DNA sequence: AAAGGTTGTGGGTTCGAGTCCCACCAGAGTCGCTT
DNA sequence: AAGCGACTCTGGTGGGACTCGAACCCACAACCTTT
């Protein structure tokens, strides 16, 4: 227990776990990531076909302009203007606080950061999916298989010199005929290489490997080129939204050779890559409750077949019936990848040993849960709940030990609404969570090697990032015609006097007492939250929701001299290794 | 042909572990479940008219105490566990805290005391003529169970306890020169000492020859412990040896025994399959028995390392029609496929062919069973598909042809967690669960065991008439199909009667008289247990006549052995003169062979009485009648149906069907009747226990 | 079953309180099927050795000597009219041999009743060595301890004796439900009547016994029959018979065996018609018996009432002719379950939906749908109205968008206001004075009106009849019970909105219960209740 | 004239509903010892 | 003094079991009810 106050205004015993998580995450990635993997799966220009304006029209999300909104920033003068931005466009970053907002044309339902090796100093990208229609909603029990667009957004390099005046750029998108995408996961490492890498004209330098959980019941794997390499091949006069039709590296689906009998598994709902080198396994969760594993390199004629177009179809090597209901979320253990956790709509969290799948390590029955986060250093998992079964006033976010330490669940944050999505920053040891209330909070967990019951007041360890309010001005147009989004951002520059600043009072008056609204579209609701996995930009967060606005925030107060120290040393090491 | 049999069997607890249903040669069905092993005992009940399967239910309780694998002293292990749990490295600390092998119980971890796997021994392994049950918990307690009385299973031995001590005594070294005294404080050695004795799966050998049976236990590190049990198995006393062989297979998933005969030369090995896909037969290089011998060198059946886990293995003896020789067919479940390999000794040695029969299922195979008499495979997946898979001989090796059996048509939308097949292929037993209802999940989950007829009555009747094994208890599942028909239609089908009379006329061996007695007793139950009264009296007269014939043949055989061994002048344990009188009583006794036998005996018999006394009176029992003896004071003593001595002891043995009674052997009995008293019942061929 | 096993079975068919030695011999002598071996002192010593040498049997000294058993035989099994009557013929209900005292929550899981379970002491090791050699003869044991020697079979043997060989040992039962089984078990072939179990064995509400009996029916350990008790009144009472499956026999009834003969008679007569007198005379039956059979055949729907002239059977002659919603919700990925549940209730609108109908529509467990309803009420987005239908005061849930306009709201609000009026209009031979939902408030208001307009009303039947017709005019299918009225009248008595006055008047050798209901403004001394008593006594007069 | 379908009665059956009350939870308080 | 880590002390809710209130059903006597 370390005394005194950090210069950011949090007590040192509250910040000390955050500073420890930097070293633990670095020591892990040095051992169990790698600089290059899947060397065959590299992008080819002839596999990327640019759609004309006429061909792209079915795929673009159908709202051409955002709802009207205004952003108020804590302690700055009131803006008072209402912004509205075109689809695939961004406001400019605020010059002091560097928040960026851009609009994707539909409700955002998948989102991931493109992972980049430490010290690379690359341009930072997010890949996301936004549904075609703001008001249509899809059943779980049925395959959809409509059109949809996978969108790749570049955020810049997010250096301090780059953030003033930054804007998000829609660099390209892939027109998918495979329905809506329920999850996105990039290959955790070894997928990225320098955009300057010399490669022959058919080939393109690789930006990443991206797996899509489709509502068509299959997983799609793409290898992504760097944008400049496509635009060098693209005609110079091409349409400015670069929409491509792209061949998969592989389609991943449940089945067997010559087994014409269509699988009962239904929609694919969630993904996890194997966290550790060589990342050779990918898992998916299915509506029937099975968890399904594919051995991505597999040569075996019983698992791999090559289609006439040259793409692979991969059948799984292992499947087991994890849940008695749709398995909504997976997390695969980083510290030892023999272990995995899953949660399903039977509202059990089940820990698994993948060597011994016949019985879970531990099943804890809980409330219905939407997403899980497994922070590297902590043995347990933090859970986001759907509120429909929680006791009123006890719904929220819980950390749950996997069982050996035997602690009770730690109530890291009360929330009134359902927390739709959750992300744990390994670098920060902090967690961020989006609510149908339209509020984004962050919370610092204690060192969960130590019994949480000593945490006398967890409210000192959490803060809001922003809240969206509808201000008057059950369907989208009837809502947009009569409301605008007031985004109330906090001053993340420091946490001094936190519990007396208005956003904490506003949040604390939200918690416990506030009543959910059901006579509206939930236009303020936030659907995905993602901390950056990259050491560069490690302090950055992205979020988006029903509005189809996507917003980026830098949590300046959790960035620290150790992260700067580690960024500089990693830059030096990276610059020595690659030149 | 496939239709449901009427009783669904409700299970109180969640089905648990690997491949959880099995059907023993003893017609006991075990399901491994989270709180017990439930055992379903199929009785061909001759005392009741109910058409259902008469399933007697028993269970093995789950253990009350969580098993800890011994890896060191009680103090040194405690400081090591503290060291690893407190480790600041995420990998070491979380590897310790997640792996349940190191943590069989904890403050907030559910106890893993339910059952991981079960295997049934051959018959004759128990202290009675019955089979033993090997049971493995998920906390790695391996135990051998027997049902000595009918009511309660007792643990005969814990093999994990013994093996842990023997490893400790050898400091966890198999070869004392080969390894250091590696420090338990090293996580690799700590993990190894757990891994080297965590049992994966287990199988019994056949009966070696005094009888003996082996048990091979597979450990996570690829060691195999081959236990040798003396028979009848009564506990630790009967464990003749334990020997560990190092397979070297990484992550071994499954094990089965290979046993084979060519030119009357016996051969055997262990076939072992990796979770990473390959399949290899080990030569069992170490054994003490002299009659068996072992394969000379390992053979690789599948080499590919494709990571399709070998979930199950089965093999069946066959005779190949075109290669005109006996061969062994191996079938193995690999993901959703069935691997099959045919092993054929010839002048070239082993000739080997293999393939994957493909397109069976769109999900991994959750269980597999082999019809030992035909090699018919059944395979199953949690989508509720079951596929019958018929081996068809080919000029070289085989082809497999297969067909789905629509459980949808008999049970509706269903999930299947396991299958088993009766020893003659008469029934398929299925662990059914509520299926997806038009794409909705079922709200509540309730496991059951359900049965379907694999064979028509006419095929069961024919196979019983042409039975090579000629013991009814080996065929309870076929005579149950015959029983169901007779109880349903209240008459014996004429073709079966006519064919049985022809067999009795042309062959007349006591098997066919036992088969006749079964049909007539089930007929009597069928007709509501005064033309019906006249018919009841008629067929009960027929039952009594054939019951009397079987008695005559057994009495003749008993006296036909009293004559062979040294004359028991003291009449010590057989009512010899009473039996001789009973075999001369009637002019029905036209059999000259019995008459001359009792002639020679009565010439040799002592003139001294040596009578049998009622213990409550010390007064004689006259030997008037087959079933029971009475004294003047009116006591009634049953007679041992194997030796006709009166069962005056406070404990004596009873047939599985309670149709017959037998005495316990005593040290005063000579060896030859101590062997005679091990005969099955003369009427039902069931164990008299 | 073997003699030696039939002994141990009988020892296990008593409960955890077991047998005395004289009880054991009595049980064996009364066994069915008959005990194979005739009891005599040497035989009884042999059977005693069979107990002492058995490791599952155990022996205790209880602090006081137990009563000896009665002749248990429950049933008459004779008649003077055609056939026989096997109705219950009551023995004297002497002090029970086995008064029940459940061994609740036992840490070893042993279950049953024993009044001395904590007080009796084991004497196993006195009766036998630990090597199971018997230390005492039966005569020594009965000399030393007498009736205090109690023999009990192990729980494994006792539970086996209740479920038989086909029964599953893994099934745990609640202690109260297990004690029902062993109360049945010790009755052997003549099961306890459910009436008697709750009345005098368990001494509980019939609802309690039914509720605890449910699990035994659900798992199928017992068999249900209707059975008939012949009272000393000569009248006979219906009650349920419970038989443990081992002991099930399909019990017949006099009216059943006689209606079978009539069914055979009429079905074999080619016309399927005969006159009642010949239907009687061919069976020798009296009209008092036969008219039950006639109406049973009619109520069974097997025959039809017919009349034909004698020239038509060949004057009118009586004859008998024989003759024999809510659609399921597809859960969407993109909304929380509280939102989706409100979307359901909005679609129902003015009519609402029940918690059970939500559960089926949402495909959720009972506890899960309960929490949905609780939260939506607490959020004030949905409002719950009680509705009585069938036997059940369900709740129907309506969104606050529609709730005020709903028929349930409007009807309830009317009857609440009407109740407030009808209460506020209240004024500022040996008689004794006795101690929400739309339909319930309607019934309350209608009674309050009646006592306001008719300051005396002469019987509870008058209240029921007007209520029944009022509800029938409304079209209610359910028929109001007497108990519901008298409990309702009791509620109004505690609210002080009426007096109910009860007595029995006596006249010309007969007696009548009066049950006068009157407005609170009068006491039992009022000439009006006296006039009512007199005018009842008049019409009761011969 | 000359009698039976039609009904009310005391009590048990039973059906699904809402209620119980204990264990557990989240928060705030106590205070022996340290800093 | 100011602070910490057990150790309590205080209001609130749900899980399964179970009280609850109702209609439904027997078989009888009452007689209203009918040619
Ligand atoms: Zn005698
Ligand atoms: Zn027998």
């Amino acid at each position: 227990h370390c005394r005194g106050m950090a210069p950011n205004g949090l007590p040192n015993h509250i910040m000390a776990p955050v500073w420890k998580c930097l070293h633990l995450t670095k020591d892990f990635r040095e051992q169990k990531h790698s600089y290059w993997e899947f060397a065959e799966w590299i992008p080819l220009a002839w596999k990327w076909h640019l759609l004309s304006e006429l061909e792209a029209a079915p795929y673009l999300p159908q709202e051409e302009k955002s709802p009207l909104f205004s952003v108020q920033r804590e302690g700055l003068p009131e803006d008072g203007t209402l912004y509205r931005i075109n689809r695939f466009s961004s406001i400019t970053a605020h010059p002091e606080r560097w928040d960026v907002s851009f609009f994707t044309g539909g409700p955002l339902w998948a989102l991931d950061w493109c992972p980049v090796p430490e010290g690379a100093g690359a341009s930072q990208y997010v890949a996301l999916f936004s549904s075609p229609d703001m008001n249509e909603t899809h059943p779980l029990s049925q395959l959809h298989s409509g059109p949809g667009l996978l969108q790749l957004w570049g955020l810049g390099t997010l250096q301090q010199e780059s953030c003033p005046g930054n804007r998000a750029h829609f660099v390209y998108g892939i027109a998918c005929d495979n329905g809506c995408i329920w999850d996105l996961k990039f290959c955790p490492s070894g997928a990225w290489e320098l955009p300057g890498t010399p490669r022959k004209a058919p080939l393109l330098p690789r930006l990443g490997l991206l797996a899509l959980a489709c509502s068509d019941g299959k997983v799609l794997l793409f290898s992504l080129p760097h944008p400049e390499a496509l635009l060098a091949q693209q005609p110079p006069d091409a349409v400015k939204p670069a929409i491509y039709k792209v061949q998969c590296v592989a389609t991943l689906q449940v089945g067997s050779m010559q087994a014409t009998d269509p699988s009962e598994c239904g929609q694919c709902l969630s993904l996890a890559w194997m966290p550790t080198r060589p990342h050779q396994h990918l898992a998916a969760g299915y509506y029937n409750g099975m968890v399904v594993f594919w051995n991505l390199p597999t040569n075996s004629p019983l698992q791999r077949i090559r289609l006439s177009d040259g793409s692979l179809k991969l059948y799984p090597f292992q499947c087991f019936l994890a849940h008695d209901q749709a398995v909504r979320t997976l997390q695969w253990c980083k510290a030892n990848s023999h272990f995995l956790v899953s949660a399903g709509s039977d509202r059990k969290i089940k820990f698994w040993d993948l060597r011994r799948p016949y019985e879970p390590i531990n099943s804890i029955k809980r409330f219905l849960s939407t997403e899980l986060a497994w922070l590297l250093p902590y043995n347990g998992v933090t859970v986001a709940q759907d509120n429909c079964y929680a006791s009123y006033g006890l719904c929220g976010i819980h950390y749950i030990d996997a069982g050996y330490l035997g602690f009770k669940a730690y109530f890291t944050a009360p929330r009134k609404g359902t927390v739709w999505s959750l992300s744990g920053s390994d670098w920060l040891g902090t967690i961020a969570a989006g609510d149908i209330s339209g509020e984004l909070i962050a919370a610092i967990l204690p060192d969960m090697a130590l019994n949480p019951i000593n945490v006398k007041r967890p409210v000192e360890r959490r803060f809001p990032i922003y809240k969206a309010d509808l201000i008057p001005y059950r369907t989208y147009t009837e809502t947009v015609n009569h409301h605008y989004l007031l985004f109330q951002d906090t001053d993340l520059g420091s946490f001094h006097d936190l519990l007396r600043r208005e956003p904490m009072l506003r949040m604390q008056e939200g918690e416990g007492h506030s009543q959910l609204c059901l006579d509206r579209l939930q236009l303020e609701a936030i659907h995905k939250v993602r901390f950056s996995p990259n050491l560069d930009s490690y302090g950055w967060l992205v979020s988006g929701g029903q509005s189809g606005l996507v917003r980026i925030h830098f949590v300046r107060g959790l960035a620290s001299p150790l992260g700067h120290r580690m960024q500089l040393e990693s830059r030096a090491h990276f610059n020595a290794m690659f030149q | 042909m496939v239709t449901r049999r009427e009783p669904a069997v409700k299970l109180q607890y969640a089905v648990s572990g690997l491949e959880p249903l099995a059907w023993s040669e003893d017609h006991r069905v075990s399901v491994s479940t989270a709180r017990s092993i439930a055992v379903l005992e199929l009785i061909c009940d001759v005392h009741n008219p109910g058409q259902d399967l008469v399933i007697h239910r028993t269970s093995v309780p789950a253990p009350l105490n969580s098993c800890l694998l011994k890896v060191g002293s009680k103090t040194e292990v405690a400081e090591c566990k503290e060291k690893f749990a407190a480790s600041k490295d995420p990998t070491v600390s979380q590897t310790f805290m997640l792996d349940r092998v190191f943590n069989p119980e904890g403050k907030a971890l559910p106890p893993m005391r339910g059952f991981k796997y079960t295997s049934w021994s051959p018959m004759g392994c128990d202290a009675n003529g019955r089979c033993l049950l090997a049971a493995l918990t998920m906390d790695n307690r391996l135990t051998i169970q027997a049902n000595l009385n009918r009511l309660q299973w007792v643990q005969l031995v814990d093999l994990t306890e013994i093996y842990g001590e023997r490893l400790y005594e050898t400091s966890y070294r198999l070869s004392k020169n080969e390894a250091p005294e590696g420090n338990l404080g090293d996580f690799a050695e700590f993990q190894r000492r757990h891994s080297m004795q965590t049992p994966v799966r287990m199988e019994w050998s056949g009966i070696c020859t005094v009888g003996s049976v082996l048990l091979a236990v597979l450990f996570e590190n690829g060691n195999i412990a081959v236990w040798q049990f003396q028979l009848p198995f009564v506990g630790k006393e009967s464990i003749s040896s334990c020997n560990t062989i190092e397979s070297g297979i990484t992550s071994p998933s499954v094990l089965f025994w290979w046993e084979y005969e060519h030119n009357n030369r016996k051969m055997s090995g262990l076939i072992v399959g990796s979770a990473f896909g390959p399949i290899k037969i080990l030569p069992v290089n170490l054994k003490a028995v002299k009659g068996y011998f072992t394969l000379r060198q390992p053979v690789i059946l599948w080499k590919e390392m494709d990571q399709l886990p070998v979930h199950s293995i089965k093999c069946v003896p066959l005779y190949h029609p075109y290669q005109k020789c006996s061969c062994s067919l191996v079938v193995a479940a690999r993901g959703s496929y069935v691997f099959w390999c045919l092993l054929l000794i010839s002048k070239a040695g082993l000739n080997v062919h293999n393939s994957h029969v493909t397109g069976l299922h769109s999900l991994p195979i959750v269980s597999m069973t082999a019809d030992k008499q035909n090699g018919t495979v059944y395979t199953c997946s949690s989508d509720g598909k079951v596929r019958q898979l018929i081996p068809i001989f080919t000029d070289v090796a085989l082809k497999f042809e297969h067909q789905l059996i629509k459980l949808s048509d008999v049970f509706g939308s269903v999930r299947t967690h396991g299958i088993a097949v009766s020893p003659c292929g008469a029934y398929l037993a299925i662990i059914t669960t509520e299926g997806m209802i038009n794409g909705l999940h079922p709200v509540n989950k309730n496991y059951q065991v359900q049965f379907v007829t694999l064979k028509t009555f006419e095929e069961a009747a024919a196979q019983l008439l042409e039975s090579s094994v000629q013991n009814l208890f080996k065929q309870v599942d076929l005579i149950d199909l015959v029983r169901w028909k007779i109880l349903k239609d209240k008459h014996i089908p004429q073709f079966l009667q006519e064919a049985l009379e022809k067999k009795i006329e042309s062959s007349g061996v006591t098997y066919f008289w036992r088969f006749k007695l079964f049909l007539l007793r089930i007929l009597y139950q069928s007709m509501q247990k005064e033309p019906m009264e006249e018919k009841l009296l008629e067929i009960q007269g027929k039952i009594e006549a054939v019951e009397m014939h079987l008695t005559r043949e057994h009495m003749k055989r008993v006296l036909g052995e009293v004559y062979l061994h040294t004359w028991i002048t003291e009449n010590t344990s057989i009512p010899t003169r009473g039996l001789c009188n009973f075999l001369m009583s009637d002019e029905e006794y036209d059999d000259r062979t019995a008459r001359v036998l009792i002639g020679h005996i009565s010439k040799k018999m002592n003139k001294q009485t040596f009578p049998e006394h009622c213990s409550l009176c010390k007064e004689i029992l006259p030997f008037t009648d087959r079933k029971q003896a009475v004294c003047s004071n009116g006591h009634i003593w049953l007679r041992c149906f194997l030796t006709y001595q009166s069962c005056q002891s406070l404990i004596y043995r009873r047939c599985l069907l309670h149709d017959s009674i037998a005495r316990h052997p005593a040290p005063e009995d000579p060896d030859w009747i101590k062997r005679l008293l091990q005969s099955p019942c003369p009427f039902c061929d069931s164990p008299v226990f | 079953m073997d003699a030696l096993e039939s002994l141990l079975d009988e020892v296990a068919l008593e409960g955890l309180d077991g047998l005395c030695l004289p009880a054991l011999w009595s049980r064996l002598e009364t066994r069915v099927p008959p005990f194979p071996l005739p009891l005599e002192p040497c035989t009884q010593e042999f059977l005693w050795r069979a107990l002492a040498t058995h490791p599952g049997i155990s022996f205790y000294e209880e602090p006081r000597e137990r009563p000896d058993l009665q002749l248990q035989d429950r049933y008459e099994e004779i008649d003077l009219e055609t056939g026989i009557l096997e109705s219950r013929r009551d023995p004297v209900a002497l002090e029970d041999v086995y008064p029940i005292h459940m061994i609740l929550e036992n840490k070893d899981g042993i279950q049953g009743s024993c009044r001395y379970f904590k007080e009796r002491k084991n004497i196993t090791n006195d009766i036998r060595t630990k090597s199971l050699q018997p230390r005492c003869t039966m005569v020594e044991a009965f000399d030393r301890w007498g009736k205090k020697l109690i023999i009990v079979a192990s729980q494994a043997m006792r539970y086996r004796a209740l479920i038989g060989q086909e029964g599953d040992p893994d099934l745990k039962l609640p202690d109260f439900s297990y004690c029902i089984l062993e109360r049945l078990g010790r009755s052997r072939w003549q099961g306890e009547l459910q009436r008697d179990l709750h009345t005098t064995a368990f001494k509980v509400d019939a609802g309690k016994l039914h509720y605890h009996r449910k699990i035994l029916n659900k798992n199928g350990l017992i068999t249900m029959q209707s059975h008939v008790i012949r009272l000393p009144t000569g009248a006979q009472q219906h009650s349920i018979l419970l038989l443990l499956n081992r002991f099930h026999v399909d019990r017949r009834s006099k009216y059943d065996i006689l209606m079978e003969k009539l069914s055979v008679m009429l079905s074999t007569r080619t016309n399927h018609i005969e006159t009642l007198g010949k239907l009687r005379e061919e069976l020798g039956l009296c009209e008092r018996t036969f008219k039950r059979l006639y109406q049973y055949m009619l109520n069974a729907g097997l025959a039809k009432v017919v009349s034909l002239r004698l020239q038509e059977i060949h004057v009118m002659v009586r004859c008998l002719k024989l003759l024999k919603t809510v659609p399921p919700v597809d859960i969407v990925f993109e909304r929380d379950m509280l939102t989706q549940t409100y979307d359901l209730i909005e679609r129902r609108g003015t009519k609402g939906i029940s918690q059970a109908e939500i559960r089926v529509a949402m495909n959720v467990g009972k506890l899960e749908a309960r929490m949905l309803c609780r939260l939506l009420q607490r959020f004030k987005v949905v409002k719950g109205f009680m509705e009585d239908e069938g036997r059940q005061r369900t709740t129907k849930y309506i969104s606050c968008v529609f709730a005020e306009e709903s028929d349930l709201s409007r009807q309830y609000q009317r009857e609440k206001a009407r109740s407030e009026l009808l209460t506020t209009v209240s004024l500022a031979a040996v008689i004794e004075e006795v101690r929400e939902t739309y339909r319930l408030l309607k019934r309350r208001n209608l009674i309050i009106e009646a006592v306001t307009n008719l300051r005396l009303i002469e019987s509870l039947f008058t209240i029921q009849k007007m209520i029944m017709d009022q509800e029938k005019q409304e079209g209610v299918s359910t028929k109001c019970c007497k108990k519901s009225i008298v409990r309702l009248v009791r509620n109004l008595s505690e609210e002080g909105l009426l007096r109910l006055y009860r007595t029995t008047v006596i006249q010309d050798g007969i007696k009548k219960k009066v049950d006068l209901v009157v407005h609170p403004s009068m006491d039992q001394n009022d000439p009006l209740v006296r006039s009512a008593i007199e005018q009842v006594r008049f019409r009761i007069s011969n």
